[PDB]
């Protein structure tokens, strides 16, 4: 009776949908057909006798992405229509996704989630998965998030952004679209999670010892932190954490709601037998300057708040003892106004592992979503990318020709600009 | 879905076209009769991009094989994978118009332009959705440069909302099978700077040079040159034509590769190129394909990437690899060759991947790069043009048919204004 659902945008979100729903179907025992041979009430919808279907929409303008699902193995699992599909991609453009191509397809996706919303008794919020590349994940979500702000202003609006790394950028216009996308997420979304492609590489390279990590191995990790956030709802726990209180603990201010993520136990199968995983170890593993999935320096940035979500065979005393170790460490600090920066969550469900999965089966695990000033450094790098090319007036005529104005680009930077000062002011 | 027409012109395009479908028919298991025999379904899912689905579960392409003389298409009908084309799309003329641009552009093209604007207007609206327009010509001839330039000029004013592209074989001084190809190319570039938003300035000079050192073949025929260009543009479109771990269609790469409208003249590439003997010794891996495709000798064009700096590049892979080894290297490429890449635009690369490989290989890539090295190309044609234009030679073939003398000075001004912009950002 909680009804957490999940919309997906872009091949970033869709291919994560292949991971997130491969994970959930393994948790509940749902076959790939959709028919299981309560927990599923949050994410799925029961139908008929045993048929269950996910409460999601894989909206994506590029038809080549969704056809992998419609030609895949979860064909008879997903409802056919909620795999919304356009005809021409946004082509790494806020403009082509925000206004022009969006108008042709909002009618299909909005009416479907509305068919899911009213069908739900009471829903907590919708999980978004949009990348700041520039295509559907930047502009088409901007129009989508604001139309849901007016439709659903009260409800929580989560998202999981694959933020482009500062050192590496998969496309050329990522410095533009990420800066344009910052406006809709800081004003509408209640807490916006961030992930880097270069960060996840370092985890699975160093720890898991995989020098050829693929997006079916990256997203298989972001599937877990999402499951970690929602396992409090999806399953019972000795100390649960709801989304309305999850974000309440991270968000002291309305604009300061852009945390990072972390998932400590990431180890191979043979690596597991050698090293016993203790609650004080996976806890300390999260606070490393590299184990987090965002390229930043937590030592330089003061932490503001955290929600450690342990899961599996876990007890509360060693969590209470572990966090005591954290406050003693000088490398890990907290801001003066926050005496307590630790929210805690436990549940008896261990993390489920995909068969043939790089991740290992561990009796317990933890995810923590730290809100800190360390993320200002990652953004300062890309704001330098933006104003640099924007000073040259590069690639703007592709946007201006689509309909936007030159003044909008300066306003989006100004919104990001004042956002940087906020982390600096509160840091004092 | 995201369909697109396919146009030819001259000996070049129609011969490039004959092998453009030699490979794509193999990418889809299509016979020369048009029948589907391939076993995979990933290839058949997006058959609609190039093929009007014909009766008896047959498939035939858009393939507007246009030419001003029938000598080409009379050969293409007999050629392999030639029967699959539609005979209505064999738009022929009486005389080939010669190497005279104006006599292939103004009058004798206008005599035939209405016959080819209707069939494309037929195929265009017949398509559910069109991604753009795509042709294959040369800037040196009169056919590929006269009507092939008029054609796309009239298609943009009829379909300006749609992006497009063109694979123009530019002339060259060494391999110079034409005298007035400066005039033919100087006048076609006058249109292509605005009438097309991405031009792949291939040059027949390099394509021999590649095949001597890299392939080490003793008899490179025109076909063997075309097998590079045919398997090249197939890579540009493989993103939308097949599933991919990360997809870059014609629009997704054109928008983020072209910073300014005038600067859209590219140079393609193709990484795995080996003799039949030296392939076994080379283990083809992403770090080795990558260094193989950023070098000067692999890219097919008459310019030097070392001299001019890169503005934007793209690497459309066709293998089932990891994106780690891809982008860790292409950052290493920009670390080693940091001087060769422009500093204003960080991370000039636009990578793209496809899950399926081509026939026979396990991995493959294509290097599209917008550089200031092609400055030397247009800087050289303006020298050939200016020396031949200072003495008003070969003009009376242009002036008599039409083509007022003022237009020549306008063309060189734009190309001089064109290279003026490359050096401005260099
Ligand atoms: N790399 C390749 N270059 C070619 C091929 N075929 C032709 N060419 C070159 O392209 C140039 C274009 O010549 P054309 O195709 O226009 C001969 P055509 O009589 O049809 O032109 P007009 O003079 O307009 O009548 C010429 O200089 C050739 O050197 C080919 O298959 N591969
Ligand atoms: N973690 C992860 N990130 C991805 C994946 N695919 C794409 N991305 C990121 O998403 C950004 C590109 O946006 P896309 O999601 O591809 O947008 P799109 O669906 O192509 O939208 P169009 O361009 O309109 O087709 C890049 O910066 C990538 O870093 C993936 O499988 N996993
Ligand atoms: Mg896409
Ligand atoms: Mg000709």
């Amino acid at each position: 009776m909680r009804e957490c659902i999940s919309i997906h945008v872009g091949q970033a979100g869709v291919q994560i949908g292949n991971a997130c729903w491969e994970l959930y179907c393994l948790e509940h025992g749902i076959q790939p057909d959709g028919q299981m041979p309560d927990s599923f009430n949050t994410f799925f919808s029961e139908t008929g006798a045993g048929k269950h279907v996910p409460r999601a929409v894989f909206v994506d303008l590029e038809p080549t992405v969704i056809d992998e699902v419609r030609t895949g193995t979860y064909r008879q699992l997903f409802h056919p229509e909620q795999l919304i599909t356009g005809k021409e991609d946004a082509a790494n453009n806020y403009a082509r996704g925000h206004y022009t191509i969006g108008k042709e397809i909002i009618d299909l996706v909005l009416d479907r989630i509305r068919k899911l919303a009213d069908q739900c008794t009471g829903l907590q919020g919708f999980l978004v998965f949009h990348s700041f590349g520039g295509g559907t994940g930047s502009g088409f979500t901007s129009l989508l998030m604001e139309r849901l702000s007016v439709d659903y202003g009260k409800k929580s609006k989560l998202e999981f952004s694959i933020y482009p790394a500062p050192q590496v950028s998969t496309a050329v216009v990522e410095p533009y679209n990420s800066i344009l996308t910052t406006h809709t997420t800081l004003e509408h979304s209640d807490c916006a999670f961030m992930v880097d492609n270069e960060a996840i590489y370092d985890i699975c390279r160093r720890n898991l010892d995989i020098e050829r990590p693929t997006y079916t191995n990256l997203n298989r990790l972001i599937s877990q932190i999402v499951s970690s956030i929602t396992a409090s709802l999806r399953f019972d726990g000795a100390l649960n954490v709801d989304l309305t209180e999850f974000q309440t603990n991270l968000v002291p201010y309305p604009r300061i709601h852009f945390p990072l993520a972390t998932y400590a136990p990431v180890i191979s199968a043979e690596k597991a037998y050698h090293e016993q995983l203790s609650v004080a170890e996976i806890t300390n593993a999260c606070f490393e300057p590299a184990n987090q999935m965002v390229k930043c320096d937590p030592r330089h940035g003061k932490y503001m708040a955290c929600c450690l979500l342990y899961r599996g065979d876990v007890v509360p005393k060693d969590v209470n003892a572990a966090i005591a170790t954290i406050k003693t460490k000088r490398s890990i600090q907290f801001v003066d106004w926050c005496p307590t920066g630790f929210k805690v969550g436990i549940n008896y469900q261990p993390p489920t592992v995909v068969p043939g999965g790089d991740l290992a089966k561990v009796q317990r695990a933890v995810c923590m979503l730290s809100n800190t000033t360390a993320i200002a450094e990652a953004w300062a790098r890309l704001d330098h990318k933006f104003d640099l090319m924007y000073a040259k007036r590069a690639f703007v005529h592709w946007y201006v020709g689509e309909g936007m104005e030159e003044g909008e680009f300066s306003e989006a930077r100004e919104d990001m600009a004042a956002l940087e000062k906020d982390y600096e002011e509160v840091g004092v | 879905m995201r369909e697109i027409v396919h146009i030819q012109a001259g000996q070049c395009g129609n011969q490039i076209g004959a092998k453009f479908w030699e490979v794509i028919s193999d990418e889809h298991g299509i016979d020369p009769s048009g029948n589907y025999v391939g076993d995979s379904d990933l290839q058949l899912e997006r058959i609609s991009v190039y093929y009007n689905e014909a009766s008896s579960h047959k498939y035939v392409p858009r393939a507007i094989l246009v030419d001003l003389e029938p000598g080409t298409m009379d050969s293409v009908r007999s050629g392999a994978f030639g029967h699959l084309f539609r005979p209505d799309n064999f738009i022929f003329g009486q005389s080939g118009a010669g190497n005279n641009w104006a006599k292939g552009h103004y009058t004798e093209g206008a005599e035939l332009v209405d016959s080819v604007l209707d069939v494309v207007r037929k195929e265009c609206e017949n398509c559910d959705c069109l991604q753009g327009f795509q042709l294959t010509h040369s800037l040196g001839g009169g056919t590929g440069s006269g009507m092939g330039t008029l054609l796309i000029s009239k298609v943009r004013e009829e379909y300006p909302d749609r992006i497009m592209n063109t694979f123009s074989v530019v002339p060259s001084p060494k391999v110079s099978d034409t005298v007035v190809e400066p005039y033919n190319a100087t006048l076609s570039i006058h249109q292509l700077v605005e009438n097309t938003d991405e031009t792949y300035c291939i040059d027949n000079e390099a394509l021999y040079d590649i095949c001597f050192r890299t392939l080490k073949l003793a008899t490179p025929t025109y076909g063997d040159l075309n097998h590079l260009v045919s398997a090249t543009m197939s890579g540009v479109t493989t993103s939308l034509r097949f599933p991919g771990q990360l997809n870059a269609d014609l629009r997704k790469l054109a928008v983020n590769m072209v910073p300014f409208p005038r600067l859209h003249f590219f140079m393609p590439g193709f990484a795995p190129l080996t003799a039949r003997g030296s392939q076994q010794y080379r283990a083809l891996t992403v770090p080795e394909l990558t260094q193989q495709m950023f070098d000067a000798k692999n890219m097919m064009a008459a310019c030097d990437p070392r001299h001019g700096r890169y503005l934007t590049v793209a690497t459309v892979f066709r293998g089932r690899m990891s994106m780690k080894e891809v982008d860790e290297q292409m950052l290493a490429i920009q670390s080693k060759n940091s001087s060769y890449f422009v500093e204003w635009i960080p991370n000039n690369v636009k990578v793209a991947v496809c899950d399926i490989p081509p026939r026979g290989l396990k991995m493959s890539s294509t290097f599209i790069g917008n550089s200031t090295a092609i400055q030397e190309l247009f800087k050289r044609i303006s020298e050939q043009f200016t020396a031949m234009f200072r003495r008003k030679a070969f003009l009376h073939w242009y002036t008599g048919e039409g083509m007022d003398e003022m237009e020549f000075t306008e063309a060189e001004s734009n190309m001089n204004d064109l290279v003026s912009e490359y050096q401005q950002y260099q």
